[PDB]
């Protein structure tokens, strides 16, 4: 109603539909730590909040309140609290609360009360009607946000909503195909649907993502996901990667492929492997290539590498 | 010769964008070329590189701090203990003693906080929150004395733990909350340096938190996530304190977090493909030493017996070079503003750099001048390690309520 930054906003100490409840100002002690040099304005929301908190009260005027209360500090879960005894309490339309919670997010995203209110709403109505396009919103404002993502999998998980998520995640990888929030979703919808242990699948995902490492190499995310889908099977069992590796060197080398041919050999070794003592040498080449010109802020890794596959393959 | 991010080759760890460019890429090309206009200013000038703590500017910014804070720290009246932690945590790794009566108002503050049911709350009469109760455990043991130790009632304390506990084997933040591995840590640190830890309390969580861990080799905050640095630690550092480190493929995330290091800019970042920052000083690099502890314990023969598995020189110049405000305070990164918490975890981070521990060896490298080394810090509470051994040992004193 009257809107915080309104040139016409009041103070509630100076509003008369407020004279009969006396505000109750902080309890910080004779001698304060950490005590912040409220506004004016914060100071008297909270002074008046405290007080409907302590006597309870479970009025429109109190629910009101919690709402200028959010909006000075949006992280105070005490005040969010409050506000949905007051929803429920007050029987409030959940619809025209679902309307506020999408403003309020639009406005300050990174924050973990604002999405946990919206999830307990779409509990309470049973229904995820609006929530995929408004995920998306929020997303395409910042593709990034962890909330976002979080809430994206709750709903579609609780409410069964995998069908068109695979198309959704292609868009914003085509829109920028190192966003690895976007990888972690792909991940996410294919083995939550067909699952990867299937050959056809497994397949198309894996050409996918060479033809993606291929157009832009040094691309982690895709290096990581392709790791990913093939690594708990074993990659030496999958004896043409080597060579498919091992063939774009000179025209797609990174540390990432150098680093891949090194996990390749570890599980190669780690199974009793052909020419043992032999393919144990290229990897150490590879690791002190990594360690002392190629990648030496993993020094420290790439040392332990050689060393831990010296200790269990050579001898 | 003689600091990494100087060096003529460096240069070669620049972003390499394939010609194609996406939102990812311009913003990393960006805090690039902030960083290397830092690294570059020395030559520029004309004048010779000298790394330097400014540890007396820090230190006045957080004294004052300590009692009094701008209407800028609104958007935190929901988190005074953490303010708390933060300051007092950062004092001590900067070796500066606390006044006694600092001690005993901070005490007074912390007990105004708690709440009747247990827990502590965000301030003075807010309800009970996990983070805030982490916080104020924190504070507490910090200080140390008897009066500190006796604030908290134990009894409640694991009243509420119970009352957040779910039967999948996770917790609620607070009493109408939501789930999240940040909840265990915050649960599994109180209750352990406490000892208010039951047979049941954790039944189930090790394998709530295993359940985080994806592709990838970090931790997401929920199982199906992605990973970031903030949750693998409390995953990790959860576990370490259960024991259960082993439910992790400890390989896997040994993998992660070692890839999160900024080859260019030294520091680490959150999760892949994001920026560098900051307070990722600990999150990410307070892994080493808890994976260290941990491949150890499994007798991996392969380990630096001087080193953390992370650039550690590269690390320290990122800080001291990229995060100091020169009128005291640490950041996330060049053109950010200075606070509290990036001065908590900037110098925990640091500390964690300059501190090598496995047993019986130590050793420190210390970039800059001499007077640059901190306290050590314990990677699983990020208090000092004293706190840590002196507390749990005053609380075994007592039994775990119920007995
Ligand atoms: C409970 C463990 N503790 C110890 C008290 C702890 O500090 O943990 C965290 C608590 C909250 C967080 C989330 C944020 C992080 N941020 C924002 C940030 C940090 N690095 C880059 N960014 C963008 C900050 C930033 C500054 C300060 C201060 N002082 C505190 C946080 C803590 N929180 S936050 O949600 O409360 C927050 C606060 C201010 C803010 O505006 C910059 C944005 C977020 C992270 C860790
Ligand atoms: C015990 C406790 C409360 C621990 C804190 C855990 C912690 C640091 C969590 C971080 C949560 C998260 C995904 C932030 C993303 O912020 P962002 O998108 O702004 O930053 P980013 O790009 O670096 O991921
Ligand atoms: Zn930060």
């Amino acid at each position: 109603f009257l809107s915080l930054d309104s040139p016409t906003y009041v103070l509630y100490r100076d509003r008369a539909e407020w004279a009969d409840i006396d505000p109750v100002p902080q309890n910080d002690g004779p001698s304060p730590v950490v005590q912040i040099i409220y506004s004016e304005k914060f100071r008297d929301v909270y002074d008046y909040f405290r007080a409907v908190l302590q006597r309870d009260e479970r009025s429109e005027r109190a629910f009101k309140l919690t709402r200028d209360a959010i909006e000075l500090n949006a992280a105070n879960y005490t005040v969010w609290h409050f506000r949905r005894v007051l929803l429920r309490s007050l029987q409030k339309d959940l619809q025209e609360e679902m309307n506020y919670i999408i403003a309020i997010i639009e406005e300050q995203p990174k924050n973990y009360q604002v999405w946990h209110h919206r999830r307990v709403l779409v509990e309470w109505l049973k229904d995820p009607s609006q929530e995929l396009e408004f995920i998306a919103d929020i997303l395409n404002q910042d593709a990034k946000n962890y909330h976002a993502w979080q809430h994206r999998q709750w709903v579609i998980q609780e409410f069964r909503l995998w069908d068109n998520e695979l198309q959704y995640v292609d868009q914003l990888l085509k829109e920028d195909v190192r966003n690895n929030s976007v990888w972690n979703q792909r991940h996410f919808v294919i083995s939550n649907t067909t699952g990867y242990s299937d050959r056809a699948v497994l397949e198309r995902e894996v050409q996918y993502t060479l033809e993606m490492i291929k157009l832009v190499p040094h691309n982690e995310s895709a290096w990581n996901y392709l790791k990913g889908i093939l690594q708990d099977r074993g990659l030496s069992r999958y004896p043409n990667l080597l060579n498919q590796l091992l063939d774009l060197q000179p025209s797609h080398s990174s540390p990432y492929l150098i680093a891949f041919l090194v996990d390749i050999y570890e599980d190669m070794l780690e199974n009793q492997c052909d020419n043992k003592e032999d393919i144990l040498n290229k990897a150490l080449e590879l690791c002190e290539i990594l360690a002392k010109e190629k990648d030496t802020i993993r020094k420290e890794y790439w040392r332990y590498i050689g060393r831990s596959l010296q200790s269990k393959h050579s001898r | 010769e003689p600091l990494y991010s100087l060096r003529p080759e460096h240069a070669r760890e620049r972003l390499q964008d394939d010609s194609v460019e996406t939102v990812t890429s311009i913003e990393q090309a960006k805090v690039e070329e902030k960083i290397q206009e830092v690294f570059s200013s020395y030559k520029f000038n004309h004048l010779v590189p000298r790394l330097v703590l400014q540890r007396e500017k820090h230190f006045h910014y957080l004294k004052r701090g300590l009692r009094q804070l701008t209407d800028a720290y609104e958007c935190l009246d929901a988190s005074r203990p953490w303010l708390c932690y933060w300051i007092l945590h950062s004092l001590e790794l900067l070796d500066e003693p606390i006044p006694q009566i600092v001690a005993t108002d901070v005490c007074q503050f912390l007990e105004l906080c708690q709440s009747p049911d247990g827990g502590f709350g965000g301030g003075p009469g807010q309800y009970p929150h996990l983070a805030p109760t982490y916080a104020a455990v924190n504070a507490l043991c910090i200080i140390g004395t008897e009066e500190a130790y006796n604030v908290i009632n134990r009894e409640k304390l694991l009243q509420y733990l119970y009352s957040l506990k779910q039967p999948d084997g996770s917790f609620l933040m607070h009493v109408g909350g939501e789930v999240d591995v940040r909840s265990a840590y915050c649960a599994a640190s109180v209750a352990s340096l406490t000892n208010i830890i039951t047979p049941d309390l954790f039944e189930g969580t090790a394998e709530w938190i295993a359940r985080c861990q994806n592709w990838e080799g970090g931790i997401g905050g929920v199982p199906g996530m992605e990973a970031h640095g903030g949750y693998t630690f409390c995953g990790l550092a959860a576990l370490v304190i259960l024991k259960k480190e082993r439910s992790l493929n400890l390989k896997s995330l040994l993998q992660w977090v070692t890839s999160r290091q900024m080859r260019f800019e030294g520091g680490f970042q959150g999760r892949c493909n994001k920026l560098v920052d900051g307070c990722y000083s600990f999150w990410q690099a307070g892994l080493l030493p808890l994976l260290h502890r941990a491949l150890h314990a499994q007798g991996d023969p392969a380990l630096s017996m001087s080193h953390w598995m992370f650039h550690q020189q590269a690390l320290q110049e990122y800080i001291l070079m990229c995060c100091q405000c020169p009128a005291g305070g640490l950041l996330d990164k060049p053109g950010k503003s200075r606070d509290f918490y990036h001065t908590c975890y900037c110098l925990s981070g640091l500390s964690i750099a300059q501190h090598f521990g496995s047993g019986a060896m130590l050793h420190d490298v210390v970039m800059g001048v001499p007077e640059n080394v901190l306290q050590p810090t314990h990677p699983v509470y990020n208090i000092g390690p004293d706190k840590v051994i002196q507390a749990t040992t005053h609380f075994l004193q007592k039994p775990v309520p119920g007995f």
